[PDB]
């Protein structure tokens, strides 16, 4: 009953634990040069004209 | 005007589809509607018979009055994360089986039906959402129960019970304890019914208490009561 | 799914006649409806518009003052009654619908059409008028116009029409760009403001016929002068 | 001196009287959900109240005070303006009376019912129209007995049938109507049914409120009025009480504002929604 | 044995803690701290949909980023165009219990859900002029919770039973069942490659499954509570979790940890909906309290509300070229931000 349930989580931690790992900087930095390598075509942050965007009250 | 024939074809088809809309939801504002919260599957069947998936909604009419009543008994998913979809609901109809005072709910030692069936009204009565809504209790399954109590006191259930064994001032205990779970009397009011197998009056005594229901929301609504 | 027409024959000029147009497979209370005539050897004319819940209704300027349009929703009919006819409107009648909103396709399906016989506009040019080639080579249809057909939202308002002999006129191509449905993809369109073209890469035995160019930006719906592809 | 202060509180009570009917209108006017066969009633004695303030005390303060800006041309149409004025808002609340009889009485009939917006104007057309001919007609009809002298006062104040008449017609009826249709209400709900009699002692006194301060608003003008039309030639003249009971009847257009629309928990909602 | 069964799993439980913790060398804002703040933020509604007459529960915008679903409480399924006010299409829909809506990329297709447990897709182009359904798909006990299309003939669904689905359309079978979550899945969305996807349940956890395997990759933890949002970063290596404890989370598929917490003391309700915008440096936040909040991605602090909505703010979304956000709440009304 419960041995076979019990089974399963051992066999799926065994098979999710050995996933290598990068540093958190790493994965920091490549979020950053993201955000700050598409900053240009990001209406939300640098609004547009109000002569180029469709919506208009 | 600014706007070609196409654009202007589109306003019209938008312009009718909004009349449409404002009947429909007009048409359909004009209906009462019942969520039937049962407590363990008891006498559910019985009486949405006698009132002829995961959700069961039954329409009926009765003295010019359109009643759609909604069952989720198949959900047997978490209550707290559907339940304010049924806010605003006309009333909330309980059904509470009285045979099962005796009985003991399987996979537990010693933990009745009936403390189950108050344990979920105390749930419902006192919810954050249905704090308006009226609650109309059905004690059923009470011939039964009445030759079962001569055999066997109604200790058990309560152990602080004092008085005699027969059918009188017994079911009224329980119709009691029943009510006095409510915490909230000043907006709020219950409705109870001893329902038999052959009963017909039923669907008289849900259409009482809906137009009841109906007279004081009106009236609360104005300011007035 | 179809449009079937009655009505039509010989009339005694100065007389009466009512035309009724049947459709079937299809929601007919959400489509409006166009009457077109063809002249028995010109090319066609926009004749009438009702919309849908009878809403607008709109008359060319020949037959304005004695043509009557109407619908019948909880059936499936409409009604083109002509009073005082002349030599004239002998010609054949053709029962369009056409649907409105967002990405729609105007002027889909076209019906069988039915004969009558009697006893400033946008006006757009078509100077070709017979383009003999070979099939297998690519041709052009070239039309120009009179007005500029590009609209302030971006919409272009040029349709073209397919009408192959002894059979109705087929759309081909609404907006000069955006493809019909259930043709293939041989045609193309393209064009800006004044003059456009349309482009056929490969010919086949099924590509013989006359092509007419239609504006929809402003009614009346002035139709193209059509030109030929013969072999 | 006492003129300066006079005319100072009429503004004051012409200025609430704008301000409630104005935030009233805009309440309704801002919201789409006010569509219920009822809230048009509010609209009704809103728009009511709003013209008295705008037109009856504005024009009606010069002629009070050492101000003589009257004319025989401008009174008429004042007096006929007055007159429509408060007799519509009297019969205003016989409609909102009547509507919550309605609903009381057969709830199941007042809940399966599509009146339409025709129904609507009709009835507001009609009381418009009865609020006219009840006394506009008769004002313009006695205009011509008054000759010089005292004047911009309906014509009909010398008889005494006419008065009582019209006295009857706008003011008994009505409370009696109101009278009946709120004991019926209560009547209802106690036989229907500690906190039972709390309830009900909370929906008597809301009950009486609204016909207690239209009995005293309405009544003393028109029985001292018909008391005293019985003194041949010119009546007695007039003291102080008759002005306050003159003023009354105005000071009753703005508490409507106040007990109608202010407590029927929507227009509460638009209030909150406009103010935040 | 069942306790030494047990004694395992906490024994790799607690080493992959320990390797998370050695994994992990420098906090976010301990590289973002020399980054600019993108400063105050003022939003404009430039529209104002409405037409609805009971509670919006969810809405999904176009692959043009012109039309929108959206599905309420009335039955009805509204398709709108967003540049003009215009109601394009009014579908419907057989029961008046609906709880998520999504629009097929190709926008031949529409998919609605909810208590009735089955998924209603919709089929927008045909020759007969009007709306008719296209397929029903069932076979989920629980409720169903969202929908995601990712071509026309695959979609994916959530049910409130502890399980994912991936459906073939054209059959209407199930193809491969994701199970292993203890409580109830809330919300998932697909990764923009259309190769992982990320659902957040009940049981204050977040799982990442690949549907082509159909086996659980990663499992994330840290919530205290319900998890009722999440998405994927554009970038398609990490994803914000919104759960009823008022806290919003971001976790790193590479690093396997959070990064970055965002909560505040003056907001103590739960958060409906969360959604990146482009580029990835802004999110909308939904809350209970009737606003929308605009966190940084890289900066912990606040940059702004939305406050334009009467009751709670039940869902949110973001145009795909970022051009204006929507939002659609428990009042009738949906509107458009920019
Ligand atoms: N007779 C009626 N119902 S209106 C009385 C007009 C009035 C007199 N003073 C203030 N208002």
């Amino acid at each position: 009953a419960s041995i076979a349930q019990a089974r399963k989580l051992v066999e799926q931690l065994k098979m999710e634990a050995n996933i290598d790992r990068i540093k958190v900087s790493k994965a920091a930095a490549d979020l950053m040069a993201y955000c700050e390598a598409h900053a240009k075509e990001d209406p939300l942050l640098t609004p547009v004209p109000a002569s180029e965007n469709p919506f208009r009250e | 005007c600014t706007l070609s024939a196409e654009d202007k074809a589109a306003v019209e088809r938008s312009k009718m589809i909004d009349r449409n809309l404002r009947e429909d939801g007009e048409k359909a504002a004009r209906e009462v509607k019942l969520l039937l919260l049962g407590a363990g599957e008891s006498g559910k069947s019985t009486i949405v018979k006698q009132m002829k998936t995961g959700i069961v909604e039954t329409h009926f009419t009765f003295k010019d009055l359109h009643f759609k009543m909604f069952d989720v008994g198949g959900q047997r998913s978490e209550r707290k994360k559907w339940i304010h979809c049924f806010e605003g609901v006309t009333a909330i109809i309980f059904c509470v089986a009285l045979s099962d005072y005796d009985l003991v709910l399987a996979e537990d030692e010693e933990m009745n039906r009936m403390h189950e069936s108050m344990k979920l009204f105390d749930s419902i009565c006192n919810n954050k959402w249905f704090t308006d809504t009226s609650i109309i209790l059905f004690l059923n399954k009470k011939d039964l129960f009445e030759e079962k109590i001569k055999k066997s006191p109604l200790t058990i259930c309560y152990p602080e019970y004092a008085g005699s064994n027969t059918y009188e001032e017994a079911a009224a205990y329980i119709q009691c304890q029943f009510e006095d779970l409510n915490k909230r009397k000043d907006t709020k009011e219950i409705y109870t019914h001893f329902t038999c197998a052959t009963d017909t009056k039923n669907v008289q005594f849900v259409f009482d208490a809906v137009t009841d229901v109906i007279i004081k929301n009106n009236l609360k609504d104005c300011g007035l009561f | 799914v179809q449009l079937v027409e009655s009505g039509g024959g010989l009339v005694q000029p100065g007389g009466s006649r009512k035309l009724s147009c049947s459709a079937s497979g299809f929601a007919f209370s959400s489509f409006g409806m166009h009457w077109v005539r063809q002249a028995p050897e010109k090319g066609l004319e926009w004749v009438a518009y009702i919309s849908s819940g009878s809403g607008t209704i709109y008359y060319a300027d020949t037959v304005k003052g004695r043509f009557t349009i109407s619908r019948d929703d909880p059936k499936n009919t409409l009604f083109l009654q002509m009073t005082s006819l002349r030599s004239e409107d002998t010609a054949m009648y053709y029962c369009v619908r056409s649907i409105y909103y967002y990405g729609s396709s105007p002027f889909d399906f076209w019906g069988q059409g039915t004969t009558l016989t009697v006893s400033s506009d946008i006006v757009m040019t078509q100077a070709t008028s017979s383009v003999p080639v070979t099939p297998g080579e690519s041709v052009s249809i070239s039309c120009r116009s009179s007005k500029s057909l590009l609209h302030s939202n971006g919409n272009t308002y040029l349709y073209w029409f397919l009408q192959r002999p002894g059979q109705s006129p087929q759309l081909l191509i609404y907006r000069m760009s955006n493809l019909a449905s259930g043709v293939p993809d041989r045609f193309s369109g393209s064009g800006s403001g004044t003059a456009f073209t349309l482009t056929i890469s490969r010919l086949e035995a099924e590509d013989v016929g006359v092509y007419y160019c239609m504006q929809h930006l402003e009614y009346p719906l002035t139709f193209g002068a059509g030109t030929k592809l013969e072999l | 001196s006492t003129r300066i202060t006079l005319a100072f509180l009429m503004s004051l009570l012409a200025f609430a009287i704008m301000l409630g009917n104005a935030v009233v209108i805009l309440a309704f006017v801002v919201d789409k959900n006010l569509r219920h066969r009822s809230n048009y009633f509010f609209l009704n004695l809103a728009i009511s109240d709003f013209f008295v303030g705008v037109i009856s005390i504005p024009l009606y303060i010069p002629h009070t005070l050492f101000e003589w800006d009257f004319g025989k041309e401008i009174c008429v149409f004042w007096l006929t303006t007055d007159y429509l004025l408060c007799t519509a808002s009297v019969y205003n609340i016989v409609l909102i009376s009547y509507d919550r009889y309605q609903s009381v009485s057969n709830a199941v009939s007042y809940r399966t019912q599509h009146t339409g917006i025709l129904k609507i104007v009709t009835l507001m057309v009609a009381v418009w129209v009865l609020a006219f001919l009840v006394n506009g007609p008769m004002i313009l009809v006695s205009e011509s007995w008054k000759d010089e002298g005292s004047e911009c006062e309906p014509g009909f104040f010398s008889e005494w049938y006419i008065l009582a008449i019209t006295s009857f017609l706008e003011f008994l009826v009505p409370v009696i109507l109101v009278a009946y249709f709120n004991m019926y209400i209560y009547w209802s709900l106690w036989k229907r049914g500690h906190l039972e009699l709390l309830r009900a002692r909370k929906l008597a006194k809301s009950l009486a409120i609204l016909l207690g301060v239209f009995a005293v608003c309405w009544a003393p003008y028109s029985l001292f009025t018909i008391v005293l039309s019985f003194y041949p030639s010119a009546t007695r003249p007039k003291s102080v009480w008759y002005r306050i009971a003159f003023w009354l009847q105005w000071f009753n257009s703005f508490v409507n504002p106040f007990l109608y629309p202010l407590c029927h928990k929507r227009f509460q909602k638009a209030f909150l929604k406009i103010f935040c | 044995e069942l306790d030494q069964l047990r004694q395992e799993a906490e024994q790799l439980k607690n080493q992959i803690r320990d390797a998370r913790k050695a994994c992990a060398d420098a906090t976010l804002s301990q590289i973002t701290n020399n980054i600019d703040p993108v400063g105050r933020i003022q939003m404009r509604t430039r529209r104002t949909l409405r037409g609805h007459l009971a509670k919006i529960y969810a809405m999904h915008w176009g692959t043009d980023s012109r039309l929108l679903v959206s599905a309420s409480q009335d039955g009805k399924l509204i398709i709108w165009d967003s540049y003009t006010t215009n109601k394009v299409h009014a579908i419907p829909l057989r029961s008046s219990w609906v709880m998520t809506c999504a629009y097929a990329p190709s926008g031949n297709y529409v998919a609605c859900g909810g208590l009735d447990n089955i998924c209603s897709i919709y089929n927008l182009k045909t020759r007969e002029g009007n709306v008719r359904v296209s397929r029903e798909l069932a076979g989920h006990t629980g409720y169903l919770s969202c929908c995601r299309f990712l071509d026309d003939n695959q979609i994916v669904t959530s049910s409130g039973d502890t399980t994912c689905a991936l459906w073939d359309i054209e059959t209407g079978q199930q193809t491969t069942t994701f199970t292993g979550h203890t409580g109830d899945v809330m919300s998932l969305s697909l990764a923009p490659d259309t190769r992982l996807f990320v659902s957040g349940a009940c049981d204050a956890s977040a799982k990442l499954w690949d549907v082509r395997e159909g086996m659980c990759r990663q499992t994330f933890t840290g919530h205290e509570s319900d998890i009722n949002a999440i998405c994927f970063f554009p970038n398609g290596n990490a994803f914000a979790t919104g759960s009823d404890d008022a806290t919003c989370r971001l976790f790193d598929l590479r690093a396997d940890q959070e990064l970055m917490t965002y909560s505040h003391d003056n907001i103590i309700c739960g958060i409906t909906s969360v959604s990146f915008s482009k580029s990835g440096r802004l999110l909308l936040a939904g809350y209970d309290d009737f606003n929308c909040n605009v966190w940084d991605a890289l900066k912990a602090d606040r940059a702004g509300v939305l406050a334009g909505h009467d009751n709670r703010v039940s869902c949110l979304g973001v145009t795909d070229d970022g051009m204006a956000v929507a939002t659609g709440s428990w009042d009738s009304f949906l509107k458009i931000w920019n």
